[PDB]
């Protein structure tokens, strides 16, 4: 989508494998501002907005 | 900008009490090994306060 109409996907009621997302080398920027990248597979959240 | 004061942004484990780490070895922040060379998910542990 465009940036003025960014698509929001609600991630809920599922188990999320962030290790596959973090170990991918295609991403040129992986910057977190409230959590740690190595603790995403350990913590639990109510829902994720993508 | 006074950049002479630095803190350890990245480390593998928490320190002991009264433990000092001055080792300027590279950190592996991803699955790919760094081999002492900066790159993708390879960051210097010591970053300066701005």
């Amino acid at each position: 989508a465009s940036v003025y109409a960014w698509n929001r996907k609600r991630i809920s009621n599922c188990v999320a494998d962030y290790s596959v997302l973090y170990n991918s080398a295609s991403f040129s920027t992986f910057k977190c501002y409230g959590v740690s990248p190595t603790k995403l597979n350990d913590l639990c959240f109510t829902n994720v907005y993508a | 900008g006074n950049y002479n004061y630095l803190y350890r942004l990245f480390r593998k484990s928490n320190l002991k009490p009264f433990e000092r780490d001055i080792s300027t070895e590279i950190y592996q922040a991803g699955s790919t090994p760094c081999n002492g060379v900066e790159g993708f998910n390879c960051y210097f542990p010591l970053q300066s306060y701005g």
